[PDB]
């Protein structure tokens, strides 16, 4: 007997999801307004000691009890971090998620942080770093949010490399004094009960009730950036400001890139209906990938194009993707691909929201964004509400738009922003 | 190159154990004793093989 | 859908960082390794620049040139 | 202790009659005595003054 | 409340119908608006009798290329104008065609899946693209590691059985295969007995089964010169293959011995005794404090970069055994304690680590059961290989029954003074050659 | 009371550690705890500790003791690795409790 | 020698048993096979021809 | 390379030029990290055969006759090809790169296009660079007749030093302004670096002020070609840059022949064109292009 | 230096007689101001403490110090710091 998504939002402003659908692993989140952006000039890299420092001593458990405890039964903890929120997820069978949510909230609630701790954590920290920048995808969003952007959605996902060896434990208590209130936290559980649930709520974060420190606002900039480093292939984004979390045009743009084309549906495919695709693939026999890239923040969005392709048609390309987007801002475009479009994207929304971890995810940031959930069919019904003069607007709000531009490869026939 | 001290190998391993040897700069005349044990077993050896060829 | 992996389909794992602080009992695909970057040389510090009297001279005005020699340690002028 | 070792070092040169076999067994049940059981125990009422534990 | 066996109960069974043909259309519901529907044959490379090592393969590129009906890319227009995902793949004893879709779409997703298994036009044309393709893809499968370990112990461990050929196959077959080969191909190992139609979320058996009859009827069900194919033992060889190109940054290891199969119950205890070493790479956040000691001993003397534990199962025969990647100087040292931790659970198992590897088996069933795609591909590999979907209460019983002493007697019968199969690539000069590595496999005081 | 405290400022000055400048916790045995915790000391305490080691060593090799003036008195004896070595030992004991069971 | 009591060094231990007493068996056949003790190969019945 | 990079305003120039520039002047000095390990003989053969011809060289001797130098120019300088491979023209985009890496000193540069060698405007510029500063004259000195220094050190209480940075290039110039400040007061130095020569650009400066930097230029160039390693430097530079040897004499007399209108319209160049920002150091409170 | 003390400009030869009269203005007339005396004691201890991160300074002072020790050829140019902190007009 499955029933419905429950809510209460406590008086010292921690919001309570529950879902109770008798699932043999049941699955508890915890979801902080405490990403990368909140930190500044001088706290760069915190969130990411933080993320990696979930497994440290807290005020109730050492470090080896909280590991050998989420091994003894199973259990998985785990830390994801956006540039605006974190989450600590920990999941595990129903007979045991009274110590797993002992362990979670005394890992978000009352760390310690001792130094010889962080300082042992750093080469780990270091590590990290270098197995996320083995590919290029992740160096080009990094250094396109540090391109586009100018104070807080323009800080890194990852620690810088001189701040690795200076991020000090003070550092770390001022960041979780600051911004892990109970104001700016939502507890999502699946597979657990209301009640257990709010009571472990109540006699665990009743000490901290701020709204915390409030960040700053994202400015554009825009401009561009190249790393030439010799790869095979050039990598290069070029996006404009958008909309952002909270507006229909947000769903206008999402219509937008299903338009252009947002990844592959078949294995080893040729994309023919998307546009991007299709335009480059008339022009170049090369082999290819032309994607359109959207990410957007609760303050401002990034929307374009995303290619990779040889280092000697680097150009024309480009070229050929920015014309496609020119002429969906000319209104070219046929009411059947948007159709499509929208099929696709609530296709992907459902298939997104199919799987429990992505189900929790949804839930957690839909309590932190709003306080209520939302339900599917009005998702669907609010995406069946973009029409076509929205797609067109989008369109022509980004080639209108100054542009951020980040470039990666043997970039001898890349173009330039002003050469666009 | 050219120090032998430390690059010969058997000459290594007396420099290791009597020249380059990080020894604690406190220790009394008692630390000598061993040392004169070896000297001793040394003249009891000579002494001996001595007394070997008379015996 | 007010989600990174909700909105942005292909680009979910290079907007978000993922760690494991407890491993789970599936594997992660695509585990990785660090293959021992090399080291960077080791030199002799700087003096710091604590007075504007010792500043007074540090800006360049001219354009970069480089000096190597045989027997010469190699320079720079600004 | 060592003090006890030269007791028995004379001892061990002395002919069995009285008081050396009293003397010798005396020495004997001291030496085991402060080998075993006394140093131990000094240890720890050290432990104890030096305010360790 | 529920516990863990009345959740595990509450699970919806799998139901499986029969059409005349003998193909089984197998479904699991769930309330999820959307649903996943594959087709699972029994056809892989065992199959293959090395002219024709890479038809599967090829057959797999050629499969979305357009058909007799949907001729070309106006067939993946229509995989497209659902929003529909579409995905294959091929191992050495099954091939898999899935879809991804809504629930409403599950019509013509099947009638799709329909055209995929019986009408695929091979042209020419496409046939040479699709070899310069598998050509280059060939030429970047290479530069990744672990697929050449792992396909370097395939075959030394099953030298002279079509269970040592890869699934890509060698290059010159990719050369040489025609259109001909092909069809022979679809013609002999595309039968409908051998094939499982499974649909898992939001679908109803009873129209699936109606879709099945109404396009699925009736693809071959006679093998035309009544020449029916026997599925052959494979020869398992303890040997060794060594790899060396030290300009490789980091070397990759793996040591198996024989599994046992999909059918033999001690599986089930060998993934506890897998449960107990567990994997491991440097990107874990635990530290000296893992519960594997081996794990430990890694992050305490800086050992290995990454280790993982594998049960790789086929019809009667498998690979049981560990993968490692690790640098030159420490490769010998890793060895040793892998097989320490081996003997020890041939020797010294207890109560507690047992617990613990149950409890890390049950997670890991649970949680790899979850969303339509996973529960799908488990519906086809059940029916492929058991000829039933064991369900999680079955397999709750069959971990519960599983002690400490019959875990280190099945770890005894098949790890203790067994012939192993070695495959390393890299720096594997430091690697221990054969009679090290036998000797390790078992201990002078037992 | 106060005679056993002044029996142990009488056995302090009888131990002799204070005639070369040490404290009670610089003459601890280096044990696996023992080493953890001065590991897990701050640096200016350690480079305090090993200066002081270093200058009792010299003095002892030149069979000399301090000035007077310069002993270390009984109250200004600040047990600094006291505490560091109670988180080591807790946790050794919590590791060997948990390998007990 | 508190470290070792506990339940799983009790179940190591009675696991490691009979490997142990078969060790002692193998030690006390060949102490006697090689001092040829005179108490036990009396008794075995091949042995007593050599007597 | 990291001895060269060992000192920050070698990467703050390197970072300036790649801004500045497209092509065929943002091409670094030292080598990139990709290309170490990477850099093959049969390139070095390349580059030589294609750029070391007899017609781009000039053999300058001091100490020597003219007769040895022109025996071994013939006996080895003729077995070359001409003038070899033409080049790029260095084309103009400008930006910005600012480089967080927490020092305790930021370093910035913001710089503007400008005459090119052989223009006159460029002496005009030159003169204007040490109407701005272009380096101390007393050792620990308050640098009066600077400008930047004045209007920058009245409104700061800790450590400084702007100077004017001039670059120029046989097809292309680079006029604008380098200051090094602390990090919590860096836009103020900018922004009253900046103002200085937006008030030069607008006709607010005196002849006094422009015979004095006119005396430092001269003074400078006189210095410059004092030892013989900087006059065999000039020589070389001269007859590659134009095939002839000019009297110091006729240099300072084309000095003086530049007016004062001409500092006021490469101030105004500077103003209106567009700028590029190399920026090191903490920068949270470095202002960005826009916001000067 | 330890052993000698040097003033010099570098300038044209038309400006030789005044560049004379600046040199006769600076050894002979030098006017010492209180104020100007703490800004200079202030600059000469924070560059002193630039001094100490220079290690081959460090190194040939400690060279001097040990090498010619009870004599007036030990201590620096610069001298410690507590003379810098009460050197008066
Ligand atoms: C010289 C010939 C023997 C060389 C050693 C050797 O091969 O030992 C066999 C083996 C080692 O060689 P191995 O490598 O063939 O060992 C195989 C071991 N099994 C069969 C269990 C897998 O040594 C032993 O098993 C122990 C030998 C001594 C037995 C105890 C003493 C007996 C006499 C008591 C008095
Ligand atoms: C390998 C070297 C040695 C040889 C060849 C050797 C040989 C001899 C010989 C031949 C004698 C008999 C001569 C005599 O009575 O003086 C002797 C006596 C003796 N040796 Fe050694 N000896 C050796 C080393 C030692 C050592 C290491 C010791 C112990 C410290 C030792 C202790 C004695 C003693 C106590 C006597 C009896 C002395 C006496 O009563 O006259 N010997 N040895």
């Amino acid at each position: 007997q499955p029933q419905d998504l429950e809510f209460t939002k406590l008086p010292n402003g921690l919001v309570i999801a529950s879902l109770e659908n008798y699932a043999p692993l049941s699955r508890i989140g915890l979801f902080v307004k405490a990403g990368s952006r909140y930190e500044d000039s001088n706290n760069l890299g915190t969130s990411h000691l933080l993320r990696l420092a979930s497994s440290l001593t807290t005020k109730g458990a050492s470090s080896f009890k909280i590991t050998r405890g989420i091994e003894a039964v199973g259990g998985k903890l785990s830390v994801t971090a956006t540039r605006e929120n974190m989450a600590y997820t920990v999941e595990g069978i129903r007979s045991d998620i009274e110590i797993l949510m002992e362990f979670l909230l005394n890992v978000t609630t009352a760390p310690e942080f001792r130094r010889w701790e962080v300082a042992a954590l750093r080469s780990q920290l270091k590590i990290d770093k270098a197995v996320a920048f083995q590919n290029s995808q992740t160096r080009i969003i990094e250094n396109l949010h540090d391109v586009a952007y100018k104070n807080a959605l323009a800080n890194p996902l990852y620690c810088p490399d001189y701040r690795m060896g200076k991020i000090t434990s003070e550092e770390l208590h001022y960041f979780v004094q600051n911004h892990f209130t109970s104001a700016r936290m939502a507890l999502v559980g699946l597979g657990v009960s209301h009640s257990v649930l709010k009571q472990v709520a109540e006699q665990f974060l009743n000490m901290r009730g701020g709204l915390g420190l409030a960040g700053a606002k994202a400015k554009y900039r825009g401009g561009e950036i190249r790393e030439q480093n010799g790869d095979n292939l050039v990598h290069a984004a070029i996006v404009a400001e958008s909309a952002a979390i909270g507006n229909a045009e947000a769903n206008a743009f999402s219509v937008l890139q299903h338009l252009l084309g947002a990844g592959p549906h078949i294995k080893r495919g040729n994309n023919t209906t998307s546009l991007l695709s299709q335009s480059v693939a008339k022009g170049s026999h090369q082999p290819f990938d032309v994607s359109a890239f959207n990410a957007s923040y609760s303050d401002s969005g990034l929307f374009g194009i995303y290619t990779i392709s040889q280092a000697a048609a680097a150009g024309e390309v480009i070229n050929a993707a920015y014309n496609q987007v020119k002429a969906v801002a000319q209104g070219n475009l046929s009411s059947a691909d948007v159709q499509a479009a929208k099929n696709k994207l609530k296709a992907g929304y459902l298939m997104s929201v199919e799987t429990s971890e992505g189900f929790l995810s949804e839930i957690g940031s839909q309590a932190l964004a709003a306080g209520s959930y939302m339900p599917p069919s009005t998702v669907l019904q609010q995406i069946d509400s973009v029409a076509d003069a929205d797609v067109v607007k989008a369109a022509k709000k980004f080639v209108s738009g100054k542009k951020s531009m980040a470039a990666s490869g043997n970039l001898g026939h890349t173009p330039f922003l002003d050469e666009l | 190159m050219t120090n032998m001290r430390k690059t010969h190998p058997l000459f290594k391993i007396i420099n290791h154990s009597f020249i380059d040897l990080p020894a604690p700069s406190n220790i009394s005349s008692w630390w000598n004793f061993g040392s004169l044990l070896g000297v001793c077993l040394m003249v009891q050896i000579i002494t001996g093989l001595f007394l070997a060829m008379h015996y | 859908m007010l989600s990174v992996a909700a909105r942005s389909g292909p680009f979910a794992p290079v907007l978000s960082a993922t760690s494991r602080g407890v491993a789970g009992a599936l594997r992660p695909l695509l585990q990785g390794a660090v293959p021992a970057a090399s080291e960077p040389p080791v030199l002799d510090v700087k003096r710091p620049f604590l007075c504007r009297e010792s500043l007074s001279g540090q800006a360049a005005a001219r354009p970069l040139v480089a000096t190597v020699g045989l027997n010469v340690p190699a320079s720079v002028r600004f | 202790l060592v003090a006890n070792l030269l007791i028995l070092t004379w001892i061990g040169g002395q002919p069995v009659e009285h008081p050396f076999i009293i003397i010798g067994q005396l020495a004997s049940i001291s030496y085991f005595s402060i080998i075993l059981i006394l140093m131990p125990i000094s240890g720890i009422i050290e432990d104890k003054m030096l305010k360790l534990y | 409340t529920a516990t863990f066996a009345q959740a595990l109960q509450s699970v919806p069974e799998t139901q499986v119908s029969i059409l005349d043909n003998g193909l089984r259309v197998a479904s699991e519901q769930s309330s999820h608006a959307t649903c996943t529907v594959g087709v699972w044959i029994d056809a892989g490379s065992r199959y293959e009798t090395e002219k024709n090592n890479g038809a599967g393969y090829f057959l797999e590129h050629l499969a979305f290329k357009g058909t007799k009906n949907r001729p070309g890319n106006a067939l993946e227009k229509e995989v497209e104008s659902i929003g529909a995902h579409l995905n294959a793949y091929s191992t050495r004893e099954h091939t898999a065609y899935l879809i991804k879709a809504l629930s409403k779409d599950l019509p013509k997703v099947v009638e799709l899946l329909a055209d995929i298994v019986q009408n695929s036009s091979l042209e020419d044309s496409q046939i040479e693209k699709e070899r310069d393709v598998i050509l280059r893809e060939m030429q970047e499968n290479d530069a990744s590691m672990q697929n050449v370990v792992f396909d370097y112990l395939h075959a030394t461990a099953f030298q002279g059985t079509p269970l040592a050929q890869a699934v890509e196959g060698p290059s010159e077959n990719v050369r040489r295969l025609s259109r001909t080969d092909l069809t022979d191909y679809l013609n002999r190992h595309y039968k409908a007995p051998r094939m499982v139609l499974a649909a898992a979320g939001g679908v109803e058996h009873q129209q699936l089964l109606d879709l099945a009859q109404k396009h699925l009827s009736s693809v071959s069900r006679v093998y035309e010169e009544d020449a029916v194919p026997g599925l052959t033992p494979c020869r398992f060889t303890g040997s060794e293959i060594r790899h060396r190109d030290d300009a490789l940054p980091l070397a990759h290891v793996a040591i198996a011995v024989e599994g046992p199969g999909w059918a033999n119950p001690d599986n089930v205890t060998l993934q506890v005794a897998n449960a107990i070493i567990g994997h491991y790479d440097c990107t874990y956040g635990g530290g000296v404090h893992l519960s594997s000691p081996l794990a430990s001993v890694a992050v305490a003397n800086k050992l290995c970069q990454s280790f993982q534990t594998f049960n790789i199962s086929y019809s009667d025969t498998g690979l049981l055994g560990a993968h490692f990647v690790c640098d030159a100087m420490s490769i010998d040292d890793m060895v040793f304690f892998l097989q320490g931790q081996w003997m020890r659970l041939c020797t010294s198992a207890t109560e507690s680590e047992v617990t613990r590897g149950k409890n890390i088996l049950r997670n890991a069933l649970v949680s790899h059961l979850d969303g339509t795609t996973p529960v799908c591909e488990d519906i086809g590999r059940s029916l492929l290989t058991y000829g039933r979907r064991i369900p999680l209460a079955e397999w709750e019983s069959r971990i519960q029954e599983v002690d400490a002493q019959m875990l280190r007697d099945i770890c005894s019968k098949y790890f203790y003074d067994q012939c192993p199969a070695v495959a390393g690539y890299g720096p594997i000069e430091q690697l221990p050659d054969y009679n090290r590595i036998r000797s390790g496999m078992f201990w002078l005081r037992f | 009371s106060k005679w056993l405290d002044g029996f142990r400022k009488w056995y302090y000055n009888a131990a002799g550690f204070n005639k070369l400048g040490l404290m009670r916790d610089d003459t601890l045995h280096e044990t696996e705890d023992v080493k953890e915790a001065i590991r897990r000391l701050p640096e200016d305490l350690y480079n305090d500790r090993m200066f002081r080691i270093k200058r009792a060593l010299d003095l002892t090799m030149r069979h000399q003791i301090l000035p007077k003036d310069q002993w270390t008195k009984y109250e200004e004896d600040k047990f600094y690795l006291e505490p560091y070595l109670k988180e080591v030992i807790r946790e050794r004991k919590e590791r060997e409790e948990w390998a007990k069971k | 020698l508190s470290r070792f009591l506990g339940p799983r060094y009790r179940e190591l231990a009675r696991n490691w048993i009979p490997t142990a007493g078969m060790w002692g068996t193998v030690g006390a056949v060949g102490l006697v096979w090689a001092t040829d003790w005179r108490l036990i190969l009396d008794w075995v019945p091949y042995i007593n021809g050599k007597f």
